[PDB]
């Protein structure tokens, strides 16, 4: 059940694997190094190499060793990338690394002059949601209004008052029986959240 | 293929004329997002991915960005910023069988909604209760796939419809799948009205010393306007300098 | 979270009945619905169950031949068709389902319908005959005999609901003639027989019969 | 099929006592697929216990459940007046999901003898050509009672029908009604009509009669 097939210390090989809208994007960079103890310090940009439209839900991974490395995780960060005269990325600022990086991103520069700068706004996030509705779960007369035995003439159009009843307009929008379902001022999809005070049919 | 096992067919190095498809009454639905369906033979396309599957008519409204339903949530999800086209046509004479067809299935249960362009074909028994199913169906343990049972006598809302979703990546990288437009010769160091892979403009094309990487096709200036292009026929980098100007 | 069933049904033998069962409160699309029958004064008889999402059905051996359970998620309603009716099918039918949210379900059948009574015989609609059971000449007993009516049930009250103490309305029996017989009695002090009028109010809705019969001490 | 049997048939207990009901399966069933339901006369079943040992929503904590395999027990620590009804156990693991025959939990009481009354057929019914003689057994306990019809000392059989009410909510007694059905001809062929009542509360069968006409 294969859906895709493709065939094409001294060396540091860095890779990035990410999934965007079902596309598995692989970036990498190979460079010579002379360091065994740890990752060499420095800056090097990774070119894209692969984009696989696999559509596979990936949550875990494992490596493969030849029998006779470092793993990090990505975050939705904002970066300021410095492009030189040759189009090579030579530096970068992680806008959430620290207040100094926040200032550098704010002023779109790598050198911050002496002084005081206003860089962001701190806002206390929520912790929980509060949903309030009057506790009255009663069925509506939609059944006897839509599926009524006999309707009235258009000149004598009938008006029914609807109140004191919860209703689910999602089973009506999902119905192919209705040849026409058009709403004005309110989206027909987002209907279940709304709370109404006067409904006439 | 079934909608839960939607098939994806990449395309490469070809030219197509979507005018005989837009002018075709065979296609019951031809709707494009981010690009006009009329003006299509201009912009030389870049990426192309033709997804295909079969649904029923009542579900055709679910193949659209920002939609919800059985298909949109559990079978095939389109991103909000989808840039491409959706084509659908009635396939009653082919995919409907008297008594009901058993070949087209759809995913009925899933604990979370699908990510855009996600493909789930697992046949694990859906656990609706707290007790774990051990591969055996029963109370709160149901098979995840269900058959459409397409019949020729069904209502047109319940008849089978074949849907093809074309996804692209217009003008952002070197273009392979292009259209049927003849090229001309390139004139350097003169003011010309240029069109490179659908990107249009006016300017002088000159030689450059900018070492573009094999995957880079266009350059941009501070204002985000186009700075240079790589000639699609000869792999050289040419700078685009607006046709020299100044105040009079 | 509601489960509403059809109204009372009275069908001739050899016909079919279709009992409805509508869900509310929970998400119908991911639950299951079982059907159970109960004859008057008998135990519960499991008929079968259906998966709402898939439509797959499992029936009992005794109902494999004349019962078909269906569902319609558009009208969030499940149905039970019973073909070739007979007197043995005269019973009360319940539907049951676990309540579920958008992703998970309850681990039992906690929601139940009010029940649908289905009556079925060669009998014809007939109003009841109310005869007085006079008290014999410190406490005496008197009552009314609601005889020869069809179908079930009848309701009996004393003094238009004023007299309730000491009242025993017995469950009706099915005679071999196909008609029902019911007795409703009351015990009162022997002194009050000459200074208190006793009137039984027998109402039979299937025949639209309203009989107020006064019991006399002979 | 898996057979579900319940016990006891009638559970006569006083309000405030501890009730214990048993449920037996013909073969070993999963504990996670057994439920207990309560149903009152003229009412729908109400879920009490699921997963053999999981109280349902709204069910009081006095209801408990235990058991494993083929034998299960429903325990009511303190019996409340609102608990006197019919109880069923159902297995829902292996199809068919069979039910039990039910267990009636009634209010117990001291042995009470029935008050016996006989009612001749009304003249209005006699005008129709049929006679119905009624025998009332009023306020007795236990429910078991025996009625025999005697027409001019001739024991009747096959021409009478009985009906028993549920246990009364106030005095915890039962009432019985027996109807003898004869034709007008057979009714006029005899003179003395009597019903003999045998019951636990009676030291000897009590007979109530009437003379046709007097
Ligand atoms: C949907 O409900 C499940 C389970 O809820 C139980 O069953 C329901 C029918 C209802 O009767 C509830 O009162 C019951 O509690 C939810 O699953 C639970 O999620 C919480 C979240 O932290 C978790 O702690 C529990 O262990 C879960 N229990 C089980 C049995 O899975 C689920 O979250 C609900 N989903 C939605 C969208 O409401
Ligand atoms: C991809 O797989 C993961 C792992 O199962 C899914 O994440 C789980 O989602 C369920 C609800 O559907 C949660 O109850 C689990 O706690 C999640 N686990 C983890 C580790 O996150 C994920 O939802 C799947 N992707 C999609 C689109 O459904
Ligand atoms: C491959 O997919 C088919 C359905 O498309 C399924 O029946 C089959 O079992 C799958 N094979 C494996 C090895 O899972
Ligand atoms: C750009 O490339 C040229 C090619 O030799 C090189 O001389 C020059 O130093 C490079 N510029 C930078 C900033 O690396
Ligand atoms: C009306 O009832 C019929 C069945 O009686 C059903 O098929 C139809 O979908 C219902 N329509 C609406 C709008 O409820």
């Amino acid at each position: 059940n294969c859906t895709f097939e493709y065939v094409s210390f001294k060396n540091l090989r860095e890779f990035v694997f990410k999934n965007i809208d079902g596309y598995f994007k692989i970036y990498s960079k190979h460079t010579p190094i002379n360091l065994v103890r740890d990752l060499p310090q420095g800056f090097s940009a990774l070119e894209p190499l692969v984009d696989l439209p696999i559509g596979i839900n990936i949550t875990r991974f494992q490596t493969l060793l030849a029998l006779h490395y470092y793993v990090g995780y990505l975050q939705p960060r904002t970066f300021l990338l410095k492009y030189n005269e040759n189009g090579t990325i030579t530096d970068a600022v992680d806008c959430a690394l620290d207040p100094l990086s926040e200032t550098k991103c704010t002023l779109k520069s790598f050198t911050v002059e002496k002084g005081i700068y206003q860089t962001s706004n701190f806002r206390v996030q929520p912790t929980e949601s509060i949903v309030r509705f009057p506790n009255i779960t009663n069925l509506c007369p939609f059944g006897e209004v839509f599926n009524a035995t006999r309707f009235a003439s258009v000149y004598a159009w009938n008006r029914k008052r609807i109140s004191n009843c919860v209703a689910d307009y999602s089973v009506l929008y999902n119905s192919a029986s209705f040849s026409t379902f058009k709403c004005y001022g309110v989206s027909p999809t987002k209907l279940n959240d709304l709370c109404f005070t006067n409904v006439y049919a | 293929a079934s909608v839960y096992a939607w098939n994806r067919k990449r395309i490469s190095n070809c030219v197509a004329d979507y005018s005989v498809l837009y002018n075709s009454a065979s296609f019951s639905t031809f709707k494009c997002y981010g690009v006009s369906p009329t003006k299509l033979n201009d912009l030389c396309f870049t990426n192309v991915y033709a997804d295909s599957f079969v649904i029923r008519g009542d579900e055709v409204r679910q193949i659209a960005p920002g939609q919800t339903g059985k298909i949109a949530d559990y079978n095939y999800k389109l991103p909000d910023d989808f840039t491409g086209c959706v084509i659908a046509w009635n396939s009653n004479n082919l995919d409907s069988k008297v008594g009901g067809n058993y070949n087209y299935l759809y995913r009925l249960f899933r604990k979370s909604n699908l990510k855009p362009f996600e493909r789930d074909i697992s046949t694990e028994i859906y656990q609706a209760g707290s007790t774990p199913c051990n591969g055996v169906e029963g109370f709160n343990c149901y098979f995840p796939l269900q058959s459409y049972g397409f019949q020729p006598t069904n209502g047109v809302g319940y008849q089978p419809y074949r849907v093809v979703v074309l996804s692209f990546e217009l003008l952002h990288a070197p273009a392979t799948v292009c259209g049927p437009k003849k090229s001309t010769n390139l004139v350097k160091n003169k003011c010309v009205n240029f069109n490179f892979n659908g990107l249009t403009g006016t300017g002088v094309l000159t030689e450059s010393n900018k070492k573009f990487l094999p995957f880079q096709q266009f350059g941009r200036d501070i204002a985000d306007t186009t700075d240079a292009v790589r000639d699609p026929q000869t792999l050289e980098i040419l700078d685009i300098t607006p046709c020299s100007f100044g105040g009079v | 979270v509601q489960l509403v069933q059809s109204g009372p049904e009275v069908k001739k033998p050899g016909t079919s009945v279709k009992v409805s069962c509508k869900a509310s409160g929970f998400t119908f699309t991911t639950s299951a619905v079982q059907w159970v029958r109960q004859a008057r004064g008998q135990r519960l008889e499991w008929i079968g169950w259906i998966v709402v999402g898939s439509g797959n059905t499992n029936y009992a051996q005794k109902f494999q031949e004349r019962v078909t359970i269906t569902r319609d998620m558009s009208t969030t309603t499940a149905y039970m068709e019973l073909s070739s009716l007979r007197s043995e099918d005269t019973a009360v039918y319940f539907c049951a389902a676990p309540h579920c949210n958008s992703t998970s379900c309850y681990d039992a059948f906690d929601i139940w319908g009010q029940g649908t009574m289905v009556t079925v015989s060669s009998a014809s609609t007939k109003g009841p005959s109310v005869f007085p059971l006079a008290p014999s000449s410190g406490t005496a007993a008197l009552g009314c005999l609601v005889k020869d009516y069809f179908p079930e049930p009848v309701t009996v009250s004393w003094n238009s609901g004023a007299l309730t103490s000491g009242v025993h309305t017995f469950p009706a029996v099915l005679q071999s003639s196909g008609l029902y017989s019911l007795s409703s009695v009351v015990t009162v002090p022997s002194s009050s027989l000459g200074t208190q009028t006793y009137i039984c109010n027998v109402n039979h809705k299937p025949s639209n019969t309203k009989v107020d019969k006064k019991v006399e001490p002979k | 099929d898996i057979q579900m049997t319940q016990s006891p048939g009638t559970l006569s207990l006083s309000p405030g006592e501890r009730a214990t009901l048993s449920c037996r399966a013909s073969q070993s069933v999963s504990s996670s697929y057994l439920a207990w339901y309560q149903q009152k006369p003229g009412q729908a079943p109400r879920l009490l216990i699921y997963g053999a040992s999981s109280r349902a929503t709204g069910i009081p904590d006095r209801f408990s459940g235990s058991g494993s395999g083929t034998d299960f027990t429903l325990t009511i620590s303190r019996l409340e007046p609102e608990d006197f009804g019919v109880y069923y156990c159902q297995q829902y693991g292996s199809s068919p999901w069979t039910f039990g025959q039910g267990t009636k939990v009634e209010i117990k009481r001291t042995v009470a003898a029935p008050s016996v009354f006989i009612f001749p057929p009304s003249d209005e019914q006699l005008k129709s050509g049929t006679a119905s003689v009624v025998c009332l057994l009023n306020n007795f306990y236990p429910r078991e009672a025996k009625v025999q019809w005697k027409v001019d000392n001739a024991l009747q059989s096959g021409n009478s029908q009985e009906s028993v009410t549920e246990q009364d909510s106030k005095d915890s007694t039962y009432s019985l009604s027996s109807t003898l059905t004869l034709s007008k001809a057979d009714y006029e062929k005899h003179k003395v009509y009597a019903c003999e009542v045998t019951h636990q509360g009676l030291s000897s069968p009590v007979t109530k009669s009437f003379n046709r006409g007097e």
